[PDB]
């Protein structure tokens, strides 16, 4: 029957969802952070250079050590390049005596930025303190 | 004369018909007959009026919108664009049908049936879309939407009533009005004229298109219709549920992927049919358990209730089919309504849109909520419960 | 089949109003960007002196190179006059000495401002680093 | 009866010479 | 002799003013005088003195 | 049916709430 098309439709293009979902929360990365300020778990971006890439999944506790596990679902584009000398931090809408940058930070709330290097391989990093300088 | 019902096969003879009240099957008590009630003319009459009020009743604004200090203008064409223009061309092109498109169909079907008569031209499909063309004209949903979009927005902006929604509401009269009044057995009889038979003979079919009760010629089709004329459907336990498998299918995106988009203050909340019917019940519980039991809960009992019957196909149940009959009825009067929140979201959208403080957007889910709508509206007109009752 | 005329309707407005949109789409240009802030996938304009023509509709990355692949279409009243000396920048909502500057783009959006001149022809364009002078 | 398409006609005469009567002008700035 | 000229929220060091346009977004402000008759003007740079 | 979806929906409510319920503690 012409009719029974239909299903097999839905059901690709069900697949072809299940594979852009496969592909958007690629993997699991664990951050160690010392604050997680204004990390949302639902929504917190991870940007490089400000594009959005990895989305933070799950926030929990290291039975209460000072250090805050981040699970954060990266996509596949960027697991390829995902290596060991890969650094995170936490930008906030700081606006101390010092110094007021991050008004980025404060249009959109609390993100997380990354820069990638030359190592090998690592799944389990330590978010920095600041933002480094890459040049 | 004499007529066999087209819902549980009883032959029966059919008395003749007033214009008060109508007529029903002695076995299961369905609607069967309609008799009077308004002419050709009267009909003619409502479409001219309905063309002469639709353009002022769609362009013109429904209602103006006070939010942060800008004034806005807001109507279902410009939902209905901004919809196509965000990139969901299907959804926009599915709302359009069902609440503009629509009328604009019955209207050039009452034209062409008019000048048909004035000329001589075929008019045996036309019948059967103006037949099955009440299903899918749905203004009162689209009413039902705009006062639950206005309810919803009344604490974020100031609400005023436009000069549009006086047309709009005297279009859905007129359209209630209308449907309601029209008769399709009646034009079908005045149109092509036929006989009735000696009231028992045991070997009648009842067209599904026409209602029309008789013996297929040497052709095998319809004596009033241009369509094959069967016992039963020929595929429709296949494609019921293939309709439902389908349905079954699209469901799932429609409340894992978010449905609705808010950009406040530039973040992005992106949240799901869940997650905003949760936020709903948190803020406007009112509100929100009509929008529940109209977005989530009918379509899983249509579900449900479909994959029920089919088992009870299946399995040649003979318990309570006294019942499935009453709840599949429910199911074909209560599965036009689930088309609401496309309508409140199409709505939404076209009101709340500012730059960056707040733009309310469509995400990718709202599609394959109303593509299971439609499935599952689909596989419930085209059960057939003649099925059912020779289950036995 | 007679059935066959109302969905038959139902799928030609579907294709006319799919058409419309494509009419309305235009032609895709590549920038390569140093850093996309704030440029949304869905909604960004794209303005000759505020006038909104192009629409960003793709990004992504150069394989992690420090180059934003960003995929802009534009209609064809712009398309009859782009040339290769067409240039593109970021208007994001930064803050200057002696008065601030882009508070429209503090309003709307970080955007694209584009400015042309007498090249030849071009689709791959590089952005520059800030707004130059156009008198 | 035909009172209520009359005056659903009557109606939409008057709301289409309301909307004859005040449309403004065309004006092209540089 | 009808001028118009376009309001936008103007927040230099010299002048803060435009908060209606800040609040409302840009819009167009018009002076008429006394001329014949035209339908095809060119914008000014600023906003005129009026009195 | 339609209570049934009610009894399942509620059901569902209080087991959500029940998983994530923890304990009151009072501070002045
Ligand atoms: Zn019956
Ligand atoms: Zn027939």
């Amino acid at each position: 029957s012409p009719f029974w098309l239909l299903p097999f439709i839905a059901l690709m293009i069900a697949s072809w969802l299940i594979w852009d979902s496969y592909q958007d929360r690629g993997n699991t990365v664990t951050i160690d952070f010392m604050s997680a300020d204004g990390i949302v778990p639902g929504r917190t971006p991870v940007r490089y250079q400000g594009v959005e890439v990895g989305t933070v999944q799950d926030i929990s506790l290291s039975d209460d050590l000072r250090k805050i596990e981040v699970k954060v679902s990266i996509k596949s584009d960027m697991k390829d390049a995902l290596r060991e000398e890969t650094q995170f931090w936490l930008v906030t809408p700081k606006a101390s005596l010092a110094g007021v940058s991050g008004l980025d930070a404060l249009v959109g709330g609390n993100y997380i930025g990354m820069m990638p290097g030359k190592g090998k391989e690592q799944d389990h990093f330590v978010a920095l303190d600041t933002q480094p300088k890459y040049r | 004369d004499y007529q066999r019902c087209p819902q549980c096969d009883m032959l029966f003879s059919l008395p003749e018909i007033n214009s008060h009240q109508s007529a029903y099957c002695p076995r299961c008590q369905a609607k069967i007959r309609d008799g009077r009630d308004w002419s050709l003319t009267r009909l003619a009459a409502m479409a001219f009026t309905m063309l002469l009020l639709m353009p002022f009743a769609w362009g013109e604004p429904l209602l103006h919108i006070w939010l942060l200090g800008i004034r806005i203008d807001a109507n279902v064409m410009q939902g209905i664009w901004q919809m196509t223009k965000q990139g969901d061309a299907i959804t926009g092109s599915m709302v359009f049908f069902c609440v503009i498109g629509a009328p604009l169909i019955l209207v050039t079907s009452i034209a062409y049936l008019w000048f048909g008569n004035r000329l001589g031209m075929n008019l045996r499909p036309v019948l059967l879309m103006l037949e099955r063309l009440k299903e899918w004209v749905m203004l009162d949903i689209y009413l039902v939407g705009i006062g639950v979009a206005s309810i919803k927005v009344q604490d974020y902006a100031h609400i005023q009533a436009g000069v549009g929604l006086f047309s709009f509401v005297a279009l859905v009269i007129l359209t209630t009005v209308t449907l309601s009044h029209l008769n399709v057995e009646e034009l079908w009889e005045r149109f092509y004229p036929q006989r009735p038979a000696t009231r028992r003979d045991e070997k009648l079919r009842v067209c599904l298109g026409c209602h029309f009760t008789g013996y297929p010629d040497q052709r095998g089709r319809c004596p009033r219709c241009h369509i094959p004329l069967r016992l039963r459907r020929r595929h429709s336990l296949q494609k019921c549920w293939a309709a439902l498998l389908a349905s079954i299918v699209l469901l799932l995106p429609a409340n894992l992927l978010p449905i609705s988009i808010i950009y406040l203050n530039g973040g992005r909340q992106e949240d799901t049919i869940l997650s905003g019917i949760m936020s709903l019940a948190s803020s406007n519980i009112a509100v929100a358990g009509i929008v529940f039991i109209a977005s989530i809960l009918v379509p899983f009992t249509k579900v449900i209730v479909m994959f029920t019957l089919l088992l009870s196909i299946h399995f040649k149940c003979q318990q309570g089919l006294r019942t499935r009959i009453l709840l599949l009825r429910m199911v074909t009067w209560i599965g036009r309504w689930s088309m609401l929140d496309l309508f409140v979201i199409s709505l939404t959208m076209s009101l709340i849109n500012r730059d960056q403080i707040l733009a309310f957007t469509m995400g990718p889910a709202a599609f394959y909520f109303g593509a299971a709508v439609i499935l599952t509206i689909l596989a419930v007109e085209w059960l057939d419960s003649r099925l059912l009752w020779d289950a036995h």
